[PDB]
DNA sequence: TTCTTAACATCTTAACTTTAAC
DNA sequence: GTTAAAGTTAAGATGTTAAGAA
């Protein structure tokens, strides 16, 4: 018979016994977590968490949004680092204290990408001003 | 200071964390005097 | 020092710009699908060994392969990360394996107790492989010790059941691994090559593992992993 | 230059270890030649020694000559023969656990290990053929200390005939005998626990005169008080059982022979 | 008080700097 | 301006043994 090819077999084991943060869909190693150090990966649960938490709460102050959050692996510096991409712009000083829903956030993200492409200075989705 | 924060064995996100920490401390100092 | 440290503030703001750009580039490469050094056929588990139930591993392996494990590696966190010399024995290795091998890495202070542990589980002492530490120039890396200058790390091999079958090739590799130091406590990668010379196409289980090895077809129980 | 070579850089204590000549004055060396330790009485030819050596040729396979564990089971060791000493015994891995428990029943606790890594002279000659003087015997390599160049020493290990991981090792199990009252005087770390020794193929069970000098000197430095100096006359505090002809007649040692 | 348990006991190599020629 | 000798230093999965917490 077949000598137990290991791809789908390992996929089934990762479905069964491995951690939920290592396998996505049916079978995937989730390489984005084995190249980053332990405790800091920003799971899709965290992504949706801050995506739903940037609204209905005062932006700028991340202590008050982290008090009602997990209060775990949610350090502030990662929050200001990864909220920039949701905005699309590195600078946040002009975008303090105002709340914008997710679809308009994606709209202004696309607008920032387009203006960076037209201004031929984009550096991997990141626009500087 | 600037060197131990810039260590290569230090992971980059924690480099950002401690480096932001000394920015906060020094701007608190300029707030002081 | 107000103006000088204001210039230092400008310097670390340039550091903000450089480091934010560097991490944004690396994270964009991550989201683009950058592959880590880990192989796609690695089966990891992040749970405490004294806490997890191994019966789930047993019937998962029996369902997905139909056989039991071939090699159970372990490099225990010896008591001298603490554990004990009773909690290591009390965990169910004798059910995790039926016919195979076990590699238990021991220090010179934990030799007799390791031999007693292996003999208690049902294995019989068969072989020992030793890691000989090396320097970058090639000289032996000797350090510490009481009666002699230590340059050694031992590991003992226990065999449970029958070995005369298609797997488990005889007269392979060597029991002495002459290799450089590459960590505070990090065994060489030649032992894995020796294992794959011993049992090709196997279902190996490794306990007390770290993210350094995580090889192909390996079940890699650990906690900080 | 010999420095760049990995072989010649790993084997440089050879020129620094010359075993001394045979003792003559009849005070230095002792002989209690007899038929068998498990047959003769012991602890009456000597008393209260500090270094016990058993040069054992284990049989392993039944066809191969040697002795098995039952001789050590019936070995005559009392508190009179050795009370505070450390016992040095050559061990394999097939009977390592057996040696450990049979010496545990007498009170000797394992404290440390000291191994020798084999490097084959036949392997060096074959490699120098495969890469390229080099038309001489392996024993001549052992004698002249003429080591052909080799920057990778991990290929030069001996090829055994084991049914498992191939054998390239030689283990000396040293076991303490705790007394807690008379104690043992010792210096700590003036010896490495590994030394790469040159051997000969088809005969790995023989350590040469330089390796014997190394192990004897590490015993003698490990136990300085048992060195022959003004007080060991009749108080030798060192013997070797199953003594060999080479390097055993020693100033301060009792050579326990084995008559047929 | 008693067994542990903190709490003390030294050797080789590879690199890194500093200084004396030359 | 270059090469070599001397001081330095940092690291390498040791252990017996006086002291003392239950
Ligand atoms: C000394 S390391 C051995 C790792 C191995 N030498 C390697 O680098 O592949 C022991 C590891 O076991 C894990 N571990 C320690 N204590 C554990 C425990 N109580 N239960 C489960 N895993 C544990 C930790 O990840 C620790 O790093």
């Amino acid at each position: 018979n077949q000598p137990l090819d290991f791809t789908q077999y390992a996929k089934n084991m990762r479905k069964d016994l491995s951690n939920q943060d290592i396998c996505l869909e049916d079978g995937a190693l989730n390489h984005s977590y084995f190249l980053t150090k332990k405790g800091q990966y920003w799971t899709p649960l965290n992504q949706k968490a801050l995506q739903r938490g940037i609204e209905l709460f005062g932006v700028g102050n991340w202590k008050e949004i982290n008090y009602d959050e997990f209060s775990g692996k949610a350090n502030i510096v990662e929050l200001e680092l990864r909220t920039c991409m949701i905005l699309g712009i590195n600078d946040i000083t002009e975008y303090y204290g105002k709340k914008i829903s997710e679809e308009e956030q994606e709209e202004i993200k696309k607008s920032n990408i387009a203006k960076g492409k037209k201004e031929n200075k984009l550096k991997d989705n990141i626009y500087q001003k | 200071t600037l060197e131990d924060i810039e260590n290569e064995k230090f992971t980059n996100l924690e480099i950002l964390t401690h480096l932001y920490n000394l920015k906060a401390e020094i701007v608190r100092r300029l707030a002081e005097q | 020092s107000k103006k000088g440290l204001q210039g230092l503030l400008q310097d670390i703001e340039k550091r903000i710009l450089h480091y934010k750009q560097l991490f944004f580039k690396e994270q964009n490469e991550i989201a683009n699908g950058k592959r880590s050094m880990v192989p796609d056929n690695s089966i990891p588990i992040c749970s405490d060994v004294t806490k997890l139930n191994f019966q789930a591993l047993i019937d998962a392996q029996m369902r997905h392969a139909g056989k039991m494990f071939d090699v159970i590696m372990m490099d225990p966190p010896w008591q001298l990360d603490s554990l004990s010399d009773e909690k290591i024995q009390n965990m169910p290795i004798q059910s995790l394996q039926q016919d195979g091998f076990i590699f238990v890495w021991a220090i010179n202070a934990k030799y007799r107790v390791t031999i007693k542990m292996i003999e208690n589980w049902g294995y019989k002492l068969v072989d020992e492989i030793t890691w000989v530490k090396k320097t970058v120039n090639g000289k032996i890396a000797k350090g510490h010790g009481f009666y002699l200058q230590h340059a050694k790390e031992s590991c003992l091999i226990g065999v449970k059941g029958d070995v005369d079958n298609g797997r488990f090739k005889k007269n392979i590799a060597s029991d002495v691994i002459f290799s450089e130091r590459r960590g505070q406590s990090q065994k060489p990668e030649e032992i894995y090559q020796y294992i794959n010379q011993l049992c090709p196409n196997g279902n190996y289980l490794e306990i007390f593992a770290r993210r350094n090895n995580l090889h192909d077809n390996w079940v890699s129980i650990g906690n900080e992993l | 230059e010999p420095g760049e070579d990995q072989l010649s850089l790993l084997l440089k204590w050879r020129s620094s270890y010359i075993p001394p000549q045979k003792p003559t004055n009849e005070d230095e060396y002792k002989k209690i030649i007899c038929k068998d330790i498990s047959s003769e009485k012991l602890e009456q030819h000597a008393g209260d020694v500090s270094a016990l050596f058993i040069n054992i040729k284990w049989k392993l396979s039944e066809g191969q000559s040697g002795k098995s564990i039952e001789d050590l089971k019936k070995l005559a060791i009392s508190d009179k023969l050795i009370n505070n000493g450390i016992i040095f015994i050559w061990s394999e891995k097939e009977i390592l656990s057996q040696i450990v428990d049979v010496l545990e029943a007498k009170g000797f606790n394992y404290i440390e290990n000291f191994m020798i890594n084999q490097l084959s002279a036949d392997k060096a000659l074959e490699m120098q053929r495969k890469n390229q003087w080099s038309d001489i015997t392996p024993e001549q390599c052992i004698e002249q200390e003429k080591f052909p160049p080799n920057n990778y020493v991990q290929d030069i290990f001996v090829n055994s005939e084991y049914s498992f991981f191939r054998k390239s090792k030689k283990i000396l199990l040293m076991l303490r005998k705790f007394n807690k009252d008379a104690q043992l005087e010792l210096r700590h770390q003036r010896t490495s626990d590994i030394f790469f020794d040159i051997f000969e193929q088809n005969k790995p069970n023989d350590v040469s005169k330089k390796g014997m000098e190394f192990v004897y000197k590490m015993i003698e430095t490990l136990l300085p008080k048992a060195n022959y100096s003004e007080e060991n006359k009749g108080a030798f505090k060192m013997m070797e059982l199953y003594a060999d002809d080479k390097s055993q007649p020693r100033k301060g040692w009792i050579s326990v022979y084995e008559q047929e």
